[PDB]
């Protein structure tokens, strides 16, 4: 069991230390969402044109 | 394209392309999308 | 005799007996002194039985709560009694302190949190060290705002996407609320706001720089404060809409008008209880929150959510207004403020534990021995209460 | 006189929705270009918009899926710690035997 | 007087981020081409860039998934040896019985 | 004697013995009164054996079906007996009511449902509070149409 505890902590360290961690996705989401919104306004204006 | 934009409009103050689209921290992800938006903005300004 | 309790004093046998009586070391003893009296600018005290008694109380509080002296100190700060000198504390103030401590300790136990988790959320001090997380934040926001027009859009909403991006937050509405709260709090030595932050970020900051500008220390504290508030949100388990309301209108939670919403221990407990209550409402929670945010909520609506007869709540509402409560309920705030609701709910909970209606509870209150000095109850009234 | 324990209780939580309506349209601009052309251009812009939308949907799912991975991993760690305490009691019992 | 054990403790690990700033822009150049042309040209170039961007993200995700699988297999092997020892020990107990 | 059963009456020893007989509080007793007589426009009844008999039946049905008085009232509404005054119920109607209650109680038990869930599903009354779920509905439909 102690071994499993260590393995479990390792798996967590992996989840947090691997490149594609939670932070990446929140970072990407917020950044794209900002782009996407701005893009929408431009697209709408074009549509109206 | 930005330079062509400026030349055609007789306006060299115009600017759409900014640094940092590529972030080393994030391995450049979404750098392309960032540029696509800037291009669209340039286009819009052209049309207007 | 002067007993030198400075942590590095290398003292005599009296210093030692205190350590033994207290079962603590020199460092702890030094802090213990400061806890009881922050006006003692020395590490020295006289061998005054009263002073010893004062040290002993500080220790007992730590023993009760299984805290080290360092932990007790962090807690008193979180409590908001961090600077109260026990050495000259009144009877009431001490009892009050004990109650606040019991409240928090039981709750931290319940929440499975260490005093340190609380301290992080309640501390008003921030580091200045610039970490890669903040550096990445500044770059993300810096670039996000290269072209922001203050005359066309709300800076907070424009920043909210980047702040959420950097805080690992799923919602900009929360980031908006967090930045908004921070402006109300004026965190950091520079009393930073989003606008100050941006003027600096726009004027002096250079992304990727190894040095930047010394004013970054204020920027760093600001960013940490945002992280602190992020911790609170997630730790609380509060619904985003409720979170927004707390920040926007803390008066709904009993705050004095215009007060910055607090993030101290008591605020955190209060909000935690609010969130618990909301979860209890289940699928009706939405209606209640809408009616709470609007000033339209009534007892009947809650009774529905609470699966009970509204007459129970109403009788409780009545006692809430009739009794001499502190920030008392008046018809106008009965359901328009969380503290009013809690007052009412307490009348309900008491009625439930005793298996009697709230009026019966009130009757028992009315048998109070000090109250009897103005209006003395008759034996028959005691007979009715027994019944 | 034996005292009977209370029933285990169910847990619950609220999941109240948020709401933000949509945007208003911006003012019209009369492009120098004839309609067939502008129509294609608008089509181009929308297509690019739908592409970002799709892209965002995937990011969103990854964000949330990852948060779940972290949650589950943390939960596993908490349970193990509890199981360790149990095993220690198990060993103690054997010493009692 | 039996001496009691200390309570089991939780583990923890740091996950501190790195930071690498943004690229700077290269010098601009006056093209022979008119804006409408360069606009489309540059657009196509970005589109290919976004295509690589998505591709790279997908590779990264796959990379991390395979790393996780490797971790899990290595962990399983460690546990089996311990469990194998336990069963062997269990047989020994039966001989004692 | 007039027994003031109003939920806020702070009644006398007669009210008290009734609560004790029924093992309920003032609020529950008040609600019980309405169950046996929804036309009682006051909180009062006489110390009439018949009235006591009527209160007992209402309590009794709740004990039988393992309901609180509040739950019994919700069920009668769901049952469709929400406005029946038990005090003037015919012999057949009372037996009928018991059968309806057995049917539903057994069923909710079988279905592992709470009476409160049933009540919501059987409600004829609605809230007027405008929540975000509804606002979202209105925008979704508004634009769609």
């Amino acid at each position: 069991l102690k071994t499993q505890q260590e393995q479990t902590q390792s798996q967590l360290a992996f989840l947090q230390r691997k490149f594609s961690n939670q932070a990446l996705y929140n970072w990407l989401r917020g950044r794209l969402a900002a782009i996407y919104f701005q893009f929408y306004d431009l697209a709408v204006a074009r549509c109206l044109m | 394209a930005e330079q062509a934009y400026r030349w055609e409009l007789n306006d060299d103050s115009a600017r759409f392309i900014k640094p940092g689209a590529w972030q080393g921290t994030y391995a450049g992800l979404l750098a392309g999308e960032t540029l696509m938006l800037s291009l669209a903005q340039m286009e819009d300004a052209h049309l207007k | 005799e002067e007993i030198d309790l400075n942590s590095g004093s290398t003292g005599d046998w009296r210093k030692t007996i205190l350590k033994r009586a207290f079962n603590i070391d020199d460092v702890s003893l030094f802090r213990l002194l400061k806890i009881t009296d922050h006006d003692n600018k020395d590490g020295k005290i006289k061998n005054n039985l009263k002073n010893l008694s004062n040290l002993y109380i500080g220790k007992l509080l730590a023993d009760i709560h299984q805290l080290t002296i360092d932990e007790l100190d962090l807690l008193l700060i979180a409590v908001g009694e961090g600077k109260t000198n026990l050495s000259a504390i009144s009877d009431k103030q001490l009892a009050t302190l004990i109650r606040k401590l019991n409240t928090i300790t039981s709750w931290l136990h319940t929440q499975k949190w260490s005093v340190f988790q609380l301290f992080i959320m309640t501390s008003t001090s921030y580091n200045k060290t610039l970490t890669p997380e903040i550096k990445n934040l500044l770059d993300t926001v810096y670039h996000g705002l290269q072209g922001f027009d203050k005359d066309k859009a709300d800076l907070l909403h424009v920043m909210a996407p980047y702040i959420a991006a950097t805080l690992q937050l799923s919602s900009e509405n929360v980031a908006h609320s967090v930045l908004l709260w921070a402006d109300k709090l004026q965190p950091g030595d520079g009393a930073m706001t989003a606008e100050k932050f941006w003027d600096w970020l726009n004027t002096k900051y250079t992304p990727g720089s190894s040095e930047a500008v010394e004013t970054q220390e204020h920027i760093v504290q600001y960013c940490q404060a945002l992280a602190q508030l992020e911790m609170v949100y997630h730790s609380t388990g509060i619904n985003e809409n409720a979170f927004r309301l707390f920040v926007t209108k803390p008066e709904m939670f009993g705050a004095a008008t215009g007060a910055a919403p607090a993030h101290d221990a008591l605020s955190l407990i209060m909000l935690t209880r609010f969130a618990d209550w909301v979860n209890a409402l289940g699928e009706k929670a939405s209606s209640v929150l809408a009616a709470f945010e609007a000033n339209s909520l009534t007892a009947e609506q809650l009774a529905d959510a609470m699966n009970l007869d509204a007459n129970l709540l109403l009788q409780a509402s009545i006692q809430a207004q009739n009794h001499q409560h502190l920030p008392p309920v008046t018809p106008e705030n009965a359901f328009s403020c969380w503290t009013s609701i809690n007052t009412i709910l307490q009348w309900v909970n008491v009625a439930q534990q005793l298996n009697v209606a709230p009026q019966g509870v009130s009757a028992l209150v009315g048998l109070d021995y000090i109250q009897s000095m103005k209006e003395t109850p008759t034996y028959a009234q005691w007979e009715n209460a027994a019944g | 006189i034996y005292a009977t324990p209370a029933d285990p209780k169910a847990l619950l939580s609220a999941a109240v929705a948020t709401s933000q309506g949509g945007g208003k349209l911006p003012e019209s601009f009369m492009s120098l270009w004839r309609f067939p052309h502008m129509l294609e251009n608008a089509r181009g812009m929308v297509s690019q918009l739908t592409q970002f939308g799709s892209t965002l949907q995937n990011i969103i799912e990854r964000q949330d899926a990852e948060a779940l991975n972290a949650l589950l991993q943390n939960q596993a760690a908490e349970l193990i710690l509890t199981n360790l305490s149990i095993q220690d009691k198990t060993i103690e019992e054997l010493d009692a035997e």
